[PDB]
């Protein structure tokens, strides 16, 4: 594994480590299945996956926009001529409780009407906090960005299984106050609880301090 | 025991400010901290160090300075038996413990010195 | 050796131009300013560490304690001063660092310890799952008993809002951790004291009593 | 650290601008000027104090001793230098003061002790009925073994007549009293030395041999 050869001598550009380029690409955040109630609610979370939770918790305050993409198909590849609706419920607005609730025709919840044989839908969500930045760490006692509600358009149930995956890009990023990186396994999505019975050392070990 | 407290026995009334000087006489290798608190007249003596800190106080660490000076802002007497007497209370609190290495003595001593200020006067000469 | 005096509070601290300003910013605006000297902690051979939460440490102390309990909004910087009193025959090293929004973790009285402060149970993970080895990315200062016995950090106001309540939200935490443990020979003073001195800088209150 | 030289006598004393002039007056006029170094006294744990009478201390020492025994009249100031030699592990405090017309009291060899000096039996009352607590109204200087090991007082001529006999009248007395007693641990040097150095300033003699 260690090879002595091929030292590079020229310095690189500093633009690879800019704070925009560290979060620049779009990654999968949720996989939503709707087999044959009829509706799914997915409120927006960044800390759902262990990746990008460790990357956003390098800082204390972050401020960004978002851009969601909805790649939708059947459970195996297929695409049928089906009409779908993606309703975005803002913070402070009620969610749908069933498939034929009155919140589905609420005008202030913006919807997207696509077909499954289309290119995927794309939606930009602005900075939705009443503060000036999001914060992953709050020391006091009581970060919502909204909810996406997804259903098939109609008054009767459709004879198809829907499986969509959501991709999210992070735009116009500003970060504040760096912080040590998490070196213990996560337990819950809300609090930084760790397993205190066994503590993983940050480095792997060797036999002696002289045996390099 | 002071010369100020013996010349005040020759008069009736006096008013002015004082200054109290402390002097640590321990070994050079010892260190620590004391809290010299002063209570104004009419107030109560502090019960512990945390309430003595909220008043007028200095933090005298004797690893740096061998002497500190606390100034009483005003005292007053009008003697009549009884005296009309507005005086404060000085308290000495252990901020930290007494830190000492091997070979140096574990017990030290403080000397207290006292004098009057430039605005101290007295009147109505009286025989004692 | 100078002699600082702010208000009716006097400390004697040597003049040393090695202060650290947190992120290079001075505390500015958008009788509470004096020197508050906390209770003194004893550093022993098997001690692990201590922490204080701000501004929870001054909610029941002095006129700063009653201005927080009556007013609604609050905003201030701080000037923390941590000093040690040991001889030339003791040894050890402390790491004094601040950490904004220091949220602890279970393996409340522990989260809000007050004027006394609490002790760290697992100081290798800072009781929060983050390693002690990277704590120096925060505004920090080393107390090495070989060379210096003093540490001072100037902390400005760090929040997402310009004013905040003082009775629930704790802005930052001050961590004092013995990286190298204390050692001496038998017959010397077994417990070394550590004194914390806090002075608020540019404190504002906007809510009525 | 300087090296003073007056006459054929050389002492090595550090340059220190904390001399005290008695009542702010310098000794002036209306081969005897050199450094006379007395015998050294041992400060122990249970010592009480010492005193020397002037100019009785130099009546049998040197050319000052034979000029006093032959001439009739006499007038001089003095420059007394009291220094101590202790380590950084000893502790204690001395009070070095002069006292003009220091008359002792019975509860002569005790009144005129000579070059050696005598010891105080009751140092709380200075063996004269006056308290030690008010001795600092005289020209005094503190020797605190924590900080300094040196004390120097410049004494002018104080008398009701411009010239006086040197063999009966003693002008003043130099008192060295351990207010805080000496302490150390076992194994250190048990007795600490105290050295007195006298130098006459502006000495005059008017009576024939």
């Amino acid at each position: 594994n260690l090879i002595e050869t091929r030292c590079v001598l020229n310095h690189h550009s500093t633009q690879e480590t800019a704070i925009g380029n560290f979060f620049s690409r779009a990654g999968l955040v949720s996989i939503i299945t709707m087999p044959t109630d009829g509706y799914v609610n997915w409120d927006i979370d960044l800390m759902g996956y262990a990746q990008l939770r460790r990357k956003c918790e390098l800082f204390t305050y972050m401020r960004f926009d978002a851009e969601f993409t909805f790649v939708v198909a059947k459970p195996n590849g297929v695409l049928v001529p089906q009409l779908l609706q993606y309703m975005y419920v803002p913070p402070g607005a009620p969610k749908p409780t069933s498939r034929d609730s009155f919140a589905w025709q609420t005008a202030t919840n913006p919807s997207v009407f696509v077909k499954m044989t289309d290119p995927p839908a794309q939606v930009s969500v602005p900075f939705m906090s009443p503060a000036s930045a999001y914060q992953w760490f709050y020391d006091g006692y009581p970060n919502m960005m909204g909810t996406f509600s997804i259903r098939t358009v109609g008054t009767e149930k459709s004879p198809h299984s829907i499986t969509l995956r959501v991709y999210m890009r992070i735009k116009h990023v500003r970060a504040w106050i760096p912080r040590p990186l998490r070196n213990q396994p996560y337990l819950f999505k809300t609090n930084p609880n760790y397993k205190g019975n066994d503590i993983k050392c940050t480095s792997t070990s060797r036999d002696k301090i002289t045996t390099l | 025991s002071t010369i100020l407290g013996q010349l005040c026995r020759y008069y009736t009334q006096w008013s002015g400010s004082l200054e109290v000087t402390f002097m640590f006489a321990g070994s050079f290798m010892a260190t620590g901290k004391m809290l010299i608190a002063y209570t104004p007249p009419g107030g109560n003596v502090p019960a512990d160090r945390i309430t003595a800190m909220l008043g007028t106080h200095v933090i005298w660490d004797f690893g740096l300075q061998s002497s500190v000076t606390l100034v009483v802002p005003w005292i007053s007497n009008t003697h009549y038996y009884f005296d009309y007497y507005t005086t404060g209370i000085i308290t000495i609190w252990y901020q930290t413990n007494y830190v000492v290495p091997i070979g140096a003595p574990t017990t030290a001593y403080i000397v207290a010195l006292a004098a009057a200020q430039d605005n101290f006067t007295m009147k109505l000469c009286k025989d004692t | 050796v100078a002699q600082l005096t702010i208000g009716n509070s006097t400390i004697t601290t040597q003049e040393a131009a090695n202060i650290v300003i947190a992120y290079g910013e001075w505390p500015e605006y958008c009788s509470v300013n004096r020197f508050f000297t906390l209770d003194t902690k004893s550093w022993a051979k098997d001690s692990k560490g201590w922490y204080w939460k701000f501004p929870d440490v001054l909610t029941e102390v002095g006129v700063f304690g009653q201005n927080a309990q009556f007013h609604y909004l609050y905003r201030s910087g701080f000037c923390v001063h941590v000093q040690c009193n040991a001889s030339k025959f003791h040894q050890g090293a402390l790491l004094v660092a601040v950490l904004p929004e220091y949220v602890l973790g279970t393996i409340y009285a522990t989260t809000q310890p007050g004027q006394v402060g609490a002790v760290l149970t697992h100081p290798y993970v800072l009781d929060a799952g983050i390693p002690l080895s990277q704590l120096t990315v925060c505004p920090h200062q080393w107390i090495n008993l070989r060379t210096n016995n003093c540490a001072t950090i100037i902390v400005p106001y760090m929040n997402t809002v310009p004013f905040d309540s003082a009775l629930n939200h704790c802005n930052f935490g001050l961590l004092v951790i013995p990286v190298v443990p204390l050692d001496f020979n038998a017959g010397a003073t077994s417990e070394i004291p550590i004194t914390v001195t806090i002075a608020p800088m540019c404190a504002e209150f906007a809510g009525l009593r």
